[PDB]
């Protein structure tokens, strides 16, 4: 029972690294992507700026 | 950590006698890993109050092994909270399980481990139960303060004892103390109505002889007696300063005797297990 | 984008600590990330409400 | 797939007895 | 009378490295 117990919480706690990497990917991709609305014109008028 | 007190050459007629010292404590002055026997040493008996004043500035250590070359030891308390060791009773009283032990200088003298070879002698201090060393120290300081099986006092350092006592006693007098003093009659009349209250007050209580001689009027209200209260402050001062009164006079407890398998009590002159606190 | 940003995984540490007869492991793995592309390389829509 | 690195931990906690006796 | 079952404990905490990496 104790050994089954270990195996199980093992297989319960640390792959939340796999889920956690899947999380961090989105958490990073979000904080650097501007909204399409503020970006579609910004490329159109590019070059003639300043 | 282990202290190594090196020994000079001694008489084989006396080295063996010193091998009979396996549970007696000694008073170093500094905690260097090595040391010498010539260092930890006190003269013969005299000025028990001087001695007990000496046993507070210098932390002690118990010896464990005596080989013809070195003599190990162990610093009594420097970082340890459960460091179990052994030390032998060398007092006149016995000691039962559980109770704490205290160290008091040797009474009446004449207990000096004389070493004619090294020309130096020691005085291994005795071990008493706490509540009894309390009585001993109290008696000695009371008799010393009297000087404005008993050794004669000195009148030189007894003033240090009188000063240390009278300072703590004087600082008990607060503006709330008189509020607690204004009920001595009201206390005595309660003492005589119940057996327990009457047993609490002793016979020579030195206040029962006041409750029938002097009268005091109601106590004058102190300054700004409408915000704060002085009774509670007085009593907190009292408890905080009495929880350590005996310590600054006698010696702090250092160890409590524990015994797992042996008989409950240890008679005098027998090794006893102990845990340090 | 096809490769938006680099990413560096570390070797897993295993911190110890005791707690009153009940013990508790503490896993740990350091990471790192830099956006490889120059210029913006990730859009955003806010489609619905 | 079940035996001895937590049954590792488990047996040989063994070569630790002092946890010294000295302050 | 001082050496290795707490100096037991002490050395070979050793055969425990996974404390797995997986949830």
């Amino acid at each position: 029972r104790a050994i089954q117990q270990l195996a199980r919480n093992v297989q319960a706690v640390l792959d939340s690294f796999e889920r956690g990497t899947a999380d961090q990917m989105l958490r990073v991709l979000m904080e650097k992507a501007p909204p399409l609305s503020l970006l579609a014109p910004f490329t159109l008028y590019e070059g003639r700026l300043a | 950590m282990e202290v190594d007190i090196a020994l000079p050459t001694l008489s084989p007629g006396d080295l063996s006698a010193l091998q009979r010292c396996e549970g007696r404590v000694v008073f170093l002055e500094t905690l260097r890993r090595h040391a010498t026997l010539r260092e930890v040493a006190l003269p013969c008996g005299g000025d028990v109050l001087a001695a007990m004043a000496a046993y507070r500035r210098r932390f002690a250590a118990v010896i464990t092994r005596v080989t013809p070359h070195r003599m190990l030891a162990t610093p009594l308390g420097v970082g340890g909270r459960g460091q179990s060791l052994v030390l032998q009773n060398t007092g006149p009283f016995d000691l039962t399980n559980g109770d704490h032990v205290c160290l008091v200088p040797p009474l009446l003298g004449d207990e000096c481990l004389r070493l004619t070879s090294a020309n130096l002698e020691l005085r291994f201090p005795m071990t008493l139960p706490l509540a009894q060393a309390r009585e001993l120290t109290a008696r000695v300081v009371a008799r010393a303060a009297e000087t404005l099986q008993l050794p004669p006092p000195h009148r030189d350092n007894a003033e240090a004892a009188t000063r240390s006592l009278v300072l703590n006693m004087i600082f008990l007098l607060n503006e709330g103390a008189v509020i607690l003093l204004s009920l001595i009659p009201n206390l005595l009349t309660l003492g005589a109505q119940d057996g327990y209250a009457n047993a609490v007050i002793q016979l020579g209580s030195a206040t029962r002889e006041l409750g029938q001689l002097v009268r005091q009027p109601p106590p004058p209200l102190p300054q700004d007696h409408a915000r704060r209260f002085c009774v509670f402050e007085a009593l907190e001062a009292w408890i905080a300063s009495a929880s350590r009164l005996g310590d600054t006079l006698g010696t702090r407890p250092v160890a409590r005797v524990c015994i797992f398998d042996g008989p409950p009590t240890v008679p005098p002159g027998e090794k006893a297990a102990v845990v340090e606190v | 984008e096809k490769a938006s940003e680099s990413y560096f995984m570390g070797q897993m540490q295993v911190a110890r600590t005791e707690s009153g007869g009940g013990l508790h492991l503490q896993l740990t793995q350091p990471r790192a990330n830099v956006d490889l592309g120059v210029g913006f390389t990730a859009a955003y829509a806010a489609a619905a409400l | 797939m079940s035996v001895q690195i937590g049954n590792g931990l488990l047996m040989v906690v063994a070569p630790g007895t002092l946890t010294v006796g000295s302050a």
